[PDB]
């Protein structure tokens, strides 16, 4: 594909399905093919419209966070994944996430702790939890030897 | 002042007394400390009675002095028998300060209105008592009487009622926006809820449709200008008709596009001073912006000698546009 | 006769050329389930659509409308998922420690300790509340406050006639906003949002969403007389009825 393959497919359903709701409800398989297309300020913005109209998405929510991990915000790629969390608790790979996330960016806040702890419970002493146990601590020789 | 402060100087002993004595004991000297003060009340009212008008002042003066000693007297009773207290009450024959707030200790809601019903003007003085301050609740009841209006009146079911006090307690509204707008939503959901004939109905939710109207417009004010005005979200007034038409063309407001204007040529019908003045003021920064399309656009939105011209240059396409502005008007 | 048809439901999934009836078909059976508040029902058939029906399936009134509506209908739900975890919670407050009058010296060390943990635990179930109060709002906002043109309100208006679908889209509204706002107002109240509590009479009365139409006069008074109980606890605090500061 190439940049003519997608935005001429805008035409394609355009032609199809013309009012706003289902034009935006569009978004999430219009970002679809622009994440694939490397166009990622672009399909930012049809993800991002899709969850303005279908706010409720587990799906959507994490793409658009995963789609601020490659755009290294981690303010908002974690909230991203939060909201997919919240709707969804079945989606254990993004508990590990936040908490990895979170340990990673700042540990001041207690929020970064609270999301280790069930990051533990969900995968039981994996190689991960250790990472992040240390992770969390190294924001002292004695501290980490213990 | 030597023959009063020896009997203050014997209440405040008889009350470390009381502290370790035989109950039958501590009582009478209880009675005795309400004989002896009920004397100094006395002396303190007959002399009061004794001057009054002109040099008022000094008489405004002593009065603070014998009322903060009947609540020196009453702190110290609020200890002791309440039982007395119905006679303190009565000997400086007012001082309800104390004897209220005892009927309030206990559930004697019975003596509270065995006050009232003997009294001048208790009444207006409980409720502002309790004001300043379950069966309490009773008390809300009639204490809600006032602006808290409409609490009582959608408990009493009385919704028709509930929603002129709400609608008038939007309008004096002006410390808080976020206040007035929760308020109408009130009053409007009081109304829709009530029992109005439909006619009835009808125009309080139009004369109702006018305010959010208003509203509406200090609703609508750009997230730029108001981090760039560093300006509280909710916590702000009610702002009216010109601040608002001033602050839409701001050049803060920097993303001003046409709808920003169109709205700041509706708030002209919410003034109640110089009219055609503005009119100028806004239409010309209305052509900074444009950096010589939106002059363009309001022309187009408005569908005309309101604008002005000559007084306006007070060039080449401002002429040029109201040529195309004489043949759309016509 | 709910087997009969959520099963009718699988053979619609199975060939992917049907995806756009799979899914319309899908609504219509969910639009049963919910007047009947069945969510487990409404929900199994939810799972039976493939997670990426709507990606595929791209557009006729009758698609439009129902990619919608499966959304809509999917913040319905969550609205209830997350409620009744929220709800479930609430509900096992750690309990305070057992009082034993005329203590042994060992026991009064026991419960020195019992009396200490449970001043931690109670400070993590306000902790979980508030990540649950926080998360169980967000969706009933997105029910109420429905994107682009209100809940289960079709957005594309150029259809065929379907008096059984758009009267069953006025009447889910009428039955399930009333009860989305009357479970928000009891999640503020329960978490001491009073001043919130009050913002629900701006919510509803709102003429952006017009939610009061979908109120039966009884039920708005009943609302009237939530939001007095808000009130009153606001009062005890010591600020004005709507929770603003009394200068």
């Amino acid at each position: 594909r190439s940049k003519a393959d997608v935005e001429r497919y805008i035409a394609s359903v355009q032609g199809s399905t013309p009012s706003p709701r289902q034009k935006s409800m569009k978004g999430f398989y219009f970002a679809k093919l622009y994440y694939e297309a490397k166009e990622y300020d672009l399909a930012k913005k049809y993800i991002c419209t899709y969850i303005n109209v279908q706010e409720r998405d587990p799906k959507a929510h994490r793409f658009l966070g995963l789609l601020y991990e490659l755009e290294e915000n981690t303010d908002k790629a974690v909230e991203c994944y939060r909201r997919s969390v919240e709707l969804n608790p079945t989606q254990k790979d993004l508990v590990l996430k936040i908490a990895e996330l979170l340990c990673k960016n700042d540990v001041t806040d207690g929020r970064a702790k609270y999301w280790l702890e069930r990051a533990a419970k969900l995968f039981p002493g994996s190689p991960a939890i250790y990472k992040l146990k240390e992770q969390l601590l190294d924001c002292g020789w004695n501290k980490l030897f213990d | 002042r030597t023959v009063i402060i020896r009997q203050h100087e014997i209440v405040l002993k008889v009350a470390y007394p009381q502290a370790d004595s035989n109950l039958r004991n501590i009582v009478t000297e209880q009675l005795v400390a309400l004989i002896d003060c009920f004397l100094d009340g006395y002396v303190s009212q007959l002399k009061s009675v004794d001057k009054s008008s002109n040099r008022e002042r000094y008489d405004n003066l002593e009065m603070e002095y014998l009322q903060k000693r009947s609540d020196l007297l009453s702190p110290l009773l609020s200890l002791g028998q309440y039982l007395w207290a119905a006679s303190l009450a009565e000997k400086y024959c007012d001082f309800d300060i104390l004897v209220q707030m005892c009927e309030q200790t206990d559930n004697q809601s019975r003596l509270q209105r065995y006050m009232t019903q003997f009294a001048d003007q208790n009444f207006s003085d409980f409720l502002f008592r309790w004001y300043l301050e379950q069966h309490g609740q009773l008390a809300n009841f009639l204490q809600a009487h006032e602006h808290l209006s409409w609490l009582h009146e959608i408990n009493s079911q009385e919704l028709e009622k509930a929603h002129a006090t709400l609608l008038g307690l939007a309008n004096m509204e002006t410390r808080y926006f976020a206040k007035k707008k929760t308020l109408l939503g009130l009053s409007k959901l009081a109304a829709l809820a009530s029992d109005f004939s439909e006619d009835m109905l009808q125009e309080k939710i139009e004369e109702m449709a006018e305010q959010e109207r208003f509203l509406l417009h200090q609703e609508t004010l750009p997230e730029q200008l108001l981090a760039e005005k560093q300006l509280n979200l909710s916590a702000m007034p009610v702002l009216t008709a010109p601040q608002l038409i001033g602050l839409y063309i701001c050049e803060e407001n920097r993303r001003a596009n046409e709808y920003d204007f169109k709205k700041a040529l509706d708030l002209l019908e919410y003034i109640d001073i110089n009219i055609n003045d503005l009119k100028l003021e806004i239409l010309c920064k209305a052509l900074q912006r444009d950096n010589w399309v939106s002059k363009d656009s309001i022309f187009v939105k408005i569908l005309l000698p309101e604008v002005k011209d000559l007084l306006q240059a007070d060039e080449f396409v401002l002429k040029a546009n109201y040529e195309y502005y004489v043949q759309g008007q016509i | 006769e709910d087997r009969l048809k959520i099963d009718v439901i699988d053979w619609l999934v199975f060939d992917p050329a049907q995806r756009a009836e799979a899914l319309k078909q899908g609504n219509a059976i969910m639009r049963k389930f919910l007047a009947s508040k069945k969510h487990e029902a409404a929900k199994e058939v939810f799972v039976k659509i493939p997670q990426d029906s709507i990606a595929e399936i791209y557009l006729p009134a009758e698609d439009d409308n129902a990619i919608r509506e499966h959304l809509c209908i999917r913040a319905y739900l969550e609205a209830h998922e997350t409620f009744n975890e929220w709800f479930k919670h609430m509900n096992s407050v750690p309990q305070k420690p057992a009082l034993i009058p005329q203590p042994t010296f060992t026991e009064k060390v026991a419960h020195e300790h019992k009396e200490k943990k449970y001043e931690m635990d109670f400070g993590i179930w306000k902790g979980h509340l508030d990540a649950l109060t926080a998360d169980v709002k967000e969706k009933m906002y997105n029910v109420l406050l429905f994107v682009d043109g209100g809940w289960m309100v079709d957005v594309r208006e150029d259809a065929k006639e379907d008096h059984e679908r758009t009267h069953q889209m006025v009447l889910l509204r009428k039955l399930c906003l009333p009860m989305l706002c009357f479970l928000l107002h009891t999640i503020l109240h329960s978490t001491g949002q009073y001043q919130e509590c009050l913002q629900l009479a701006d919510m509803v009365s709102s003429e952006r969403h017009k939610l009061y139409l979908v109120f039966s006069k009884e039920e708005l008074r009943k609302l009237l007389q939530k939001l007095r109980e808000s009130s009153l606890m606001l009062l005890d605090q010591g600020l004005d009825p709507l929770g603003y500061e009394i200068q």
